[PDB]
């Protein structure tokens, strides 16, 4: 995966080590959701507004 | 996201987004909006290239369902 | 696909010059009428299958292949013309400041 | 003193119908954009309705005013088509602009569309196909479903509520001469789940549920009585409590609260042992639009029987069409022939608010669509797919004419008015100047199609031509269409994109008349302060 360092290393690290792990509920949802949000900003080609 | 002022009302799309995150899982708000952010990013290359925004909807869509499929 | 073997620092600017090498063709696509998203894809996806000497027609518009029609250019113009512009391109990227005197 | 006079409207008309024009030429069809409106009420709502629109955005241009009537007038009446009137309307101002400079008289130009009207409506009978009211359509319907479907939401979602849409018009409805009722229908939207998780509901769904932790998860067929009885403790009209000091004051002030509630509840209990005591796989269901006393609670509970209170007063009238259970307002006059009949019922369990399913019934007569999503602007954007798709059907069983879509009836109109009138030459040598312009300006749609999807309105014009071609040397009968997926030309009767007869017929007619009146205006009249 992807090591933060901090201290020193070389290259990088194996995950397994330390146990680090998603799940998949989290991950399959948030893809999801991340989708819909840029494909709703994407469809607008015009914004409207007015003066409260 | 709460206690900040949002002036654009495209922001809030994706603050409505975010609180979804929120209340069904709890966890990933930040995986979120910031992949979000960078889908624009990727797209700004494209809606400039020529590249119609419908096609690029349409990409993602096709895209969506063969990420689901390797999970 | 050469690129992505290689595995190095210099993978990423290699996608930079591939895309600049695909906009000498497209600029003619632009200049036929024809649609440069589309016709630029459709040719790219046929040198993966087909050979490489499928061009653009100037006449037609539409991709063909240049040896059954009768378009032939010299490889000498090809290799003065990446050559001089890689050559030229490294030189501007040089020079990080403008010195003004004489 | 002078007789030179002016424009100064008729060029601010048309510049002012173009702003509006390229506003809605983005939204039309299924591959056109959604744009968001907000205005003043912090509520985001993302909407392809053309009528919606205007009526969101207040708008100082006078030429949009008469717009914002057209699309009022069609959904009252045709309930689709807003915003391609709306295209129809400013592309025909641009070609007939453009006639001005050469001097063409404006009433000519109103003229002449009267007469291509009436030419247009000798194609239109010729065009249109008979559909049967046969049941065996519903293949058929699907194609159409999707045609209203597809043009509201990504695509994605079609795919989801095509079986319901379909279905929902043709359980409340059956096949006879009769009507159709989409009031009968009832909407129910939720925040909760997803869009993509949403079903359809044979039944009806009430509000309010009775919460108690032994009510059984599922009954199936359950027997339907409406209580109209205060099963729950009641007070005097004044405030007043019974407080007692000793064990044997219990019963006796407590007595008088329940006094009320023992003599119903005594009788109702006594149902249950005469009918379905013996009776496996049954269920009893109170209706009781009431409250509920806690003691009541595990006498219910013991007896499996489902509870209910705070009952919508709207929602049990239609329960006496769906379950057929007269509505009972005393026990005592409480007869076997009044319960009803319904299927499994089976409650779901959230946190805020509980569901009640009356569904799985023999002779519902009723049916609702239950709306799920998850932010705000994705219940109104479905809310109003939904409405549009089931006005659209609904034009579908009154007429039996339909016309395909996709620029199917516009290319093939546009076509025949131009070679029509230079073989009769039955006009006037003058007018048919400005029916040209009305040929013209029905093309503006497969070339709109085309352009928000980025494809070459020029390149896809053409294909069809070629093909049209082909279709007058032979005597066969063939339909061309324009596939925006692929991009070259379709076959309408394949692809199954269908566009309702009553819709169209009042499009070329509406756009007629307003599209003429903002061109009789020569000049702007403020007056008034």
């Amino acid at each position: 995966g992807v090591d933060i360092d901090g201290e020193s290393d070389e290259g990088v690290k194996d995950i397994r080590e330390e146990n680090i792990y998603d799940m998949l509920a989290t991950k399959k949802f948030a893809i999801n959701v991340a989708t819909e949000a840029a494909t709703t900003v994407l469809s607008i080609d015009q914004i409207i507004m007015a003066k409260k | 996201l709460r206690e900040l002022d949002i002036v654009h009302p495209a922001v809030k799309v994706l603050v409505m987004a975010t609180e979804q995150q929120k209340i069904d899982m709890g966890d990933g708000t930040n995986l979120v909006m910031i992949l979000a952010g960078e889908l624009l990013n990727v797209s700004e290359k494209l809606i400039s290239m020529g590249l119609s925004a419908v096609e690029i909807i349409q990409g993602y869509n096709m895209a969506r369902k063969f990420t689901l499929k390797e999970l | 696909e050469k690129a992505k073997q290689l595995e190095g620092i210099q993978q990423w600017p290699y996608q930079a010059v591939a895309d600049a090498m695909e906009c000498i063709p497209r600029t003619l696509i632009q200049n036929a009428g024809g649609d440069p998203i589309r016709l630029l894809s459709q040719l790219r996806a046929k040198h993966a299958q087909g050979n490489f000497t499928t061009g653009i027609d100037g006449d037609k518009g539409k991709i063909v292949d240049m040896v059954s029609y009768g378009i032939w250019e010299p490889e000498v113009i090809k290799q003065q013309s990446v050559k001089t512009a890689i050559e030229s391109a490294c030189l501007l990227l040089r020079v990080d400041d403008i010195v003004s005197g004489v | 003193a002078e007789s030179l006079r002016r424009d100064a409207a008729l060029k601010v008309n048309v510049t002012s119908a173009e702003g509006l024009q390229s506003v809605l030429e983005t939204n039309l069809g299924p591959k056109g954009t959604l744009k968001m409106l907000v205005d003043g009420a912090g509520n985001i709502k993302l909407t392809k309705d053309g009528k919606v629109l205007l009526t969101e955005m207040q708008i100082q241009s006078p030429t949009a005013v008469l717009i914002a009537r057209a699309a009022a007038a069609q959904d009252e009446i045709t309930g689709d088509g807003t915003t391609t009137v709306v295209c129809l309307v400013g592309e025909l101002l641009r070609q007939a602009h453009r006639f001005i400079q050469e001097g063409v008289h404006p009433r000519i130009i109103t003229d002449g569309f009267e007469i291509a009207r009436k030419e247009s409506m000798k194609f239109l009978d010729e065009f249109k196909i008979s559909k049967t009211n046969l049941s065996n359509d519903r293949e058929f319907l699907l194609q159409v479903a999707r045609s209203s479907l597809l043009t509201k939401v990504d695509a994605d979602l079609t795919e989801v509520l095509t079986p319901i849409v379909t279905d929902a018009v043709l359980s409340v409805y059956d096949a006879q001469a009769d009507n159709l009722d989409l009031h009968m229908v009832e909407i129910m939207q939720m925040q909760h789940l997803s869009p993509k998780d949403t079903t359809f509901i044979k039944g009806l769904v009430l509000d309010h549920g009775g919460r108690h932790p032994d009510m059984p998860t599922r009954v199936k067929n359950a027997y339907v009585l409406i209580l109209n009885v205060s099963l729950e403790y009641e007070k005097t009209e004044v405030n007043s409590g019974f407080f007692y000091s000793s064990a044997d004051q219990r019963d006796k002030l407590a007595a008088s609260e329940r006094k009320f509630v023992d003599a119903k509840l005594k009788k109702i209990i006594d149902l249950k042992n005469e009918v379905c005591g013996m009776d496996p796989d049954k269920g009893f269901v109170i209706i009781n639009q009431k409250g509920i006393d806690p003691m009541s609670l595990d006498v219910f509970a013991k007896h499996n029987i489902l509870a209910l209170r705070r009952a919508k007063r709207r929602n049990m009238e239609r329960l006496q069409l769906v379950t057929g259970g007269e509505a009972q307002n005393s026990v005592e006059d409480l007869s076997p022939q009044i319960l009803g009949f319904s299927g499994l019922v089976y409650q779901e369990t959230i946190g805020e608010e509980k569901f009640t399913y009356v569904t799985e019934n023999t002779d519902p007569k009723s049916c609702t669509i239950l709306i799920k999503g998850s932010t705000h602007y994705a219940l109104a954007q479905t809310k109003d797919a939904v409405r549009d798709g089931l006005r659209a059907v609904a034009n579908v069983l009154k007429d039996k004419n339909i016309i395909p879509g996709a620029g199917a009836f516009y290319i093939a109109l546009s076509r025949y008015l131009r070679s029509a009138n230079m073989n009769k030459l039955g006009a006037k040598g003058k007018t048919k100047t400005g029916i040209e312009a009305f040929a013209e300006a029905l093309l503006v749609i497969p070339k709109t199609l085309v352009k928000n999807s980025g494809f070459d309105p020029l390149d896809v014009l053409a294909m069809v031509e070629d093909e049209l071609d082909d279709a007058q040397d032979s005597d066969e009968t063939r339909y061309v269409g324009v596939d925006l997926n692929i991009g070259d030309s379709c076959d309408p009767t394949i692809e199954g994109i269908w566009d309702s007869y009553r819709v169209l017929r009042n499009a070329i007619t509406g756009a007629t008349g307003i599209a003429s009146n903002l061109l009789l205006c020569d000049e702007l009249l403020r007056a008034g302060r």
